[PDB]
């Protein structure tokens, strides 16, 4: 994993795993050290009731590059472990949450 | 307002049948898509399945079809049955709901679209290890 | 009488010195103030079903596709034992197929890796192992790109001593006498488009829609329907596709599919719903003065080729074969029916399929290998008749 | 003999496979190469 803890008031960015081979639908997840995982970012962008606009993610331009979560003005509530759940129409299944981090 | 409380045997033994119950606290089994999550230590989450309104399942090739989600809608408990269970199936458990999605790219009338699932109301944890202890 | 006729086409093209395929280098510039004389009370007779100028132009079409593609690449040394696979989707039309090919040089060996279609393969005989479609009965001939196949137009000219007349009457069938003749030295601007089932960038009639045939008591005679408004087609190929280059013997290059970058999509077309129901309900009040007692159904073709039953037309380098079962469905008593359900959607929708191998014109020894065109299609025509 | 029974190997329509064949002709239309006759 990379570490990334800068003080706060910076733009953090965090990269999920497999290329990309088609249009994608990838979700989000916030699992915080000793708790349950917690959904963040489902459908690339969407963002449901009870999370900030601090968090935003990747289009679906996809075709070969990474996705992405950025979490713009990193603040004392935002230390966890991020997930990755994948979708594509292209790569076949899933039944893992991607790489952890 | 829903909540979510796993409740299993806690230490079994190995090559045996398991089994356990998530009892649900806030609404009836019949409106919701229900599935577990398991957690071995240090690697990532696992995502044993689902279970929905039509019976509708497709249970993980990797799980080797050896598990049978039951439910009790009369105690509103989601249970679950797994038999001759290995050591590798050791985990940190959660129960949890799913909704709908539908994710499109083409025409829809040729098939040129795909189903894909959110998970929001988590539960609580528990820890079943299956060993010869 | 009967004589020689030779090409005018004018010079909005010839700026650039490039060879389609229909020459219009050799063609001569036509002229910008055609003379149309009239005539008198001048009652001549036409007959559509024996002329000379369709064998004339139909040899002539036939030769112009002969003389290019004779400078160009056969592909004998290509009909080889073909493995194949699956494009690697979740858990098919194009085939991931490998064979051994010798090289340049007449020494060595090479194993190679191409995409195509299906309704380009046959198989042969667990390991699928098959060959290519018509390398048994025919020598196969790569068109060269920067070789174009748009069809710009054609005017017959008749040389001095000789003249061309021309009918004007609005409502004229075929086989008859006329009252309205003029003369020309020079034909309509022809447009030579190849295609089957319809006809798509035609001239239009006037007032009505005009329905031609032979002998139509007589089945066997087919039937040429005329409009008088266009109905607008809308076709695409959605996949953003590559292309190899694999160089086989001395200065020959061999351009292959390479991989699809992006989704895998089909090849609608999309023909409006509304506007060709008009057009199909004002066909039948015409057809049932012909035939003054009975319903009228509209039924689908009959199995076979995929390039005899389906809608097989050329858009902008592919070729497209599209299925025209969502049109011909109907049933019509009193000019109307209720095989629409008025209501869901506009925008009926028809499945295309893409094919490489072509042997238009029903060869028996010779076949053509359309490369394949980067990036994506569209072509938007302009249906002017069909053949019933 | 004034006709002969041939036969030969054939690289067929499709280059990879070798088939053997038969077929009766003429003496005249033959030369000796070189026990089996072989010409
Ligand atoms: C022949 O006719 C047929 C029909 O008979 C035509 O077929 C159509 O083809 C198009 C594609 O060419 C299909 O479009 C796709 O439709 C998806 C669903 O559309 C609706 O989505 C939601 C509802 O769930 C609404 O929000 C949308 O409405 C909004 O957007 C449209 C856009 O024009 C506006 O007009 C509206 O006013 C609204 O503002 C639609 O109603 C659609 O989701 C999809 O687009 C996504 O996917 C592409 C893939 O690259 C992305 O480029 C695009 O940006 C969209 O991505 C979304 O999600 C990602 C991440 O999740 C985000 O990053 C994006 O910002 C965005 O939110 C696509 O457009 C159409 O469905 C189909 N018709 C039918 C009936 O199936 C043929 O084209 C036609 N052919 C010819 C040659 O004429
Ligand atoms: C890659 O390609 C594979 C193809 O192998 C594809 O797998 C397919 O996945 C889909 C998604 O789950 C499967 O389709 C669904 O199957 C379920 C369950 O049926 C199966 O399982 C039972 C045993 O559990 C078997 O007895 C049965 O024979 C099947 O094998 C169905 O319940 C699903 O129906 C829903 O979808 C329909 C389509 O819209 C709806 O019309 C239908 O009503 C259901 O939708 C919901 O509608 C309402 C919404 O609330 C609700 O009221 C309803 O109650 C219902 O919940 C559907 O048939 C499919 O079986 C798989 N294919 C095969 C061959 O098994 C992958 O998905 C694909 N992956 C990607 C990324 O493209
Ligand atoms: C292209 O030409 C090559 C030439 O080498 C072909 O390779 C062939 O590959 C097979 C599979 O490995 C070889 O078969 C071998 O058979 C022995 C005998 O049982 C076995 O012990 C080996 O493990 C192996 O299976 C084969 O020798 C080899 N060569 C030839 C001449 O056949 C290749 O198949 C060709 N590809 C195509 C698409 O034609
Ligand atoms: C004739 O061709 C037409 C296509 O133009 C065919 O009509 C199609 O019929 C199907 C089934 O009847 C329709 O599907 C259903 O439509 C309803 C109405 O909205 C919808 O509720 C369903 O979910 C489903 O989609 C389809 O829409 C319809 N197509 C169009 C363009 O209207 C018809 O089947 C052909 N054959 C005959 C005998 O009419
Ligand atoms: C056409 O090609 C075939 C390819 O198989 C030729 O067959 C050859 O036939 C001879 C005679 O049977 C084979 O010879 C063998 O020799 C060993 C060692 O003496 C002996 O033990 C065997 O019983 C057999 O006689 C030979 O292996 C075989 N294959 C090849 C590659 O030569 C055939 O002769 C060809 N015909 C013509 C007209 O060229
Ligand atoms: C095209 O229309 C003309 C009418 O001007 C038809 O010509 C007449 O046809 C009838 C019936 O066959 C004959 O009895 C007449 O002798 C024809 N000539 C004239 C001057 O009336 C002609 O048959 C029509 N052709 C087709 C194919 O329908
Ligand atoms: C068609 O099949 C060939 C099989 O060799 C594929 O070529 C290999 O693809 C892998 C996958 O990324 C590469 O790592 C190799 O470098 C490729 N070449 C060789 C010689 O192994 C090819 O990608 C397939 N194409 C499609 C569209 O599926
Ligand atoms: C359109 O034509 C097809 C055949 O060209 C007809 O299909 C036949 O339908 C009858 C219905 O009883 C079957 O018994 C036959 O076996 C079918 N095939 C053949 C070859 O006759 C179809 O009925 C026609 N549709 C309409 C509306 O007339
Ligand atoms: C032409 O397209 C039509 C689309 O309606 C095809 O008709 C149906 O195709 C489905 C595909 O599985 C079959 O299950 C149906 O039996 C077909 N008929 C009907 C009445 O729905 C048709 O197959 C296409 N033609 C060809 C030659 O593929
Ligand atoms: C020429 O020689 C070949 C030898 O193979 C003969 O062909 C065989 O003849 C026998 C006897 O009739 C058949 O049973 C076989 O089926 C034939 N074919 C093969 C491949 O063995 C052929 O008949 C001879 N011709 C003459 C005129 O003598
Ligand atoms: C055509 O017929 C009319 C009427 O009979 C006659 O007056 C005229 O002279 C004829 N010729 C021309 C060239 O109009
Ligand atoms: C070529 O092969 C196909 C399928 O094997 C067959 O239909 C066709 O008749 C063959 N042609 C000849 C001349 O044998
Ligand atoms: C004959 O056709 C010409 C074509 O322009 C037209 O100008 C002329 O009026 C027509 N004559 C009659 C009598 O209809
Ligand atoms: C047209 O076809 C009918 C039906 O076969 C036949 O009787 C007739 O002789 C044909 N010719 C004409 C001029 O009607
Ligand atoms: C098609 O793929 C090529 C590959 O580099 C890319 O440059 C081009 O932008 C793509 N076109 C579209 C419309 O995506
Ligand atoms: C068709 O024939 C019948 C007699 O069989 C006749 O009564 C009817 O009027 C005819 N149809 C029309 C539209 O005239
Ligand atoms: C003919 O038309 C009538 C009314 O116009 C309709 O009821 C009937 O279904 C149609 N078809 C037949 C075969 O009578
Ligand atoms: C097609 O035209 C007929 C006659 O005008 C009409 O009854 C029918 O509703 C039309 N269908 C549609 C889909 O517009
Ligand atoms: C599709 O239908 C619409 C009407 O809803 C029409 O305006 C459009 O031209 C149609 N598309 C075509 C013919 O490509």
């Amino acid at each position: 994993v990379r570490p990334l803890s800068v003080a706060l008031g910076e733009t953090a960015r965090i990269s999920c795993g497999r290329q990309a081979l088609g249009s994608r639908a990838v979700q989000w997840y916030q699992h915080r050290p000793g708790q349950a995982p917690i959904l963040l970012i489902y459908n690339n962008q969407d963002r449901p009731s009870g999370i900030p606009e601090r968090f935003s993610g990747t289009p679906d331009i996809n075709f070969g590059t990474r996705a992405t979560l950025t979490i713009s003005g990193v603040e004392a509530g935002d230390e966890a472990d991020y997930y990755c759940h994948m979708w594509d129409s292209r790569s076949g299944f899933s039944w893992s949450f991607g790489g952890a981090t | 307002q829903v909540q979510l409380q796993e409740s299993g045997p806690g230490l079994v033994k190995p090559s045996e049948t398991l089994s356990v119950t998530c009892s649900v606290s806030g609404d009836s089994m019949n409106n919701y898509y229900w599935t577990w999550i398991r957690q071995s230590p240090g690697k990532g989450l696992e995502w044993i399945g689902y279970i929905s309104d039509r019976e509708s399942a497709t249970y993980n090739p990797s799980l080797n079809s050896r598990v049978v989600i039951s439910r009790d809608t009369s105690k509103n408990q989601l249970s679950l049955k797994l038999n001759s269970v290995t050591p590798a199936d050791t985990a940190v458990y959660y129960c949890a709901t799913a909704r709908r999605g539908q994710r499109i790219y083409g025409v829809v009338s040729f098939g040129e679209f795909f189903y894909y699932y959110s998970m929001d109301v988590w539960g609580k944890g528990t820890t079943v290890t299956v060993s010869s202890a | 009488a009967t004589t020689t006729l030779f090409c005018a086409s004018d010079a909005k093209a010839y700026d650039t010195e490039v060879h389609n395929v229909w020459a219009t280098h050799a063609c001569v510039p036509t002229d910008p103030n055609p003379q149309e004389i009239v005539l008198g009370n001048v009652t001549e007779n036409f007959n559509m079903w024996k002329n000379n100028m369709v064998e004339q132009m139909h040899e002539d079409i036939i030769s112009l596709w002969d003389q290019s593609l004779k400078p160009c690449v056969k592909l004998t040394p290509l009909c080889v034992t073909l493995n194949c696979n699956n494009v690697n989707t979740n858990n098919g039309e194009m085939k991931n197929c490998s064979f051994n090919v010798t090289t340049s040089i007449r020494d060595k060996i090479k194993k190679e890796y191409a995409l195509f279609y299906k309704l380009d393969v046959v198989p042969l005989e667990n390991i699928t192992n098959y060959r290519l479609i018509n390398c048994n009965t025919s020598v196969i001939t790569q068109a060269c790109p920067k070789v174009s196949f748009e069809p710009i137009p054609i005017h017959y000219c008749a040389p001095a001593g000789f003249a061309i007349l021309k009918c004007n009457s609005k409502t004229f069938n075929g086989s008859g006498p006329c009252t309205n003749v003029s003369t020309v030295q020079c034909t309509h601007g022809i447009r030579p488009v190849v295609s089957t089932q319809l006809l798509l960038n035609g001239s239009l009639a006037e007032e009505e829609i005009v329905i031609r045939s032979e002998n139509i008591t007589d089945n066997a005679k087919t039937i040429i329907v005329q409009l008088n408004e266009a109905v607008e087609i809308n076709c695409t190929r959605p996949n953003n596709n590559t292309r190899k280059s694999i160089h086989i013997g001395p200065g020959r290059a061999f351009y292959a599919t390479g991989d699809i970058i992006g989704n895998i999509r089909q090849a609608h077309c999309n023909i409006s719903k509304a506007r060709w129901n008009e057009t199909l309900g004002q066909i039948v009040a015409k057809l049932e003065e012909q035939f003054p007692n009975k319903t009228i159904i509209f039924n689908h073709s009959s199995g076979g080729d995929p390039e005899i039953v389906t809608h097989s037309f050329n858009c902008g380098g592919e070729f497209f074969y599209c299925n025209t079962t969502p049109l011909f469905n109907s049933t019509w008593n009193n000019t109307r029916t209720d095989d629409y359900p008025t209501g869901g959607e506009q925008n009926i929708t028809l499945q295309c399929r893409i094919k490489q191998i072509i042997n238009m014109w029903q060869g028996v020894g010779k076949a053509m290998y359309a490369p394949p065109i980067r990036g994506q299609i569209r072509c938007s025509s302009n249906i002017t008749g069909l053949l019933l």
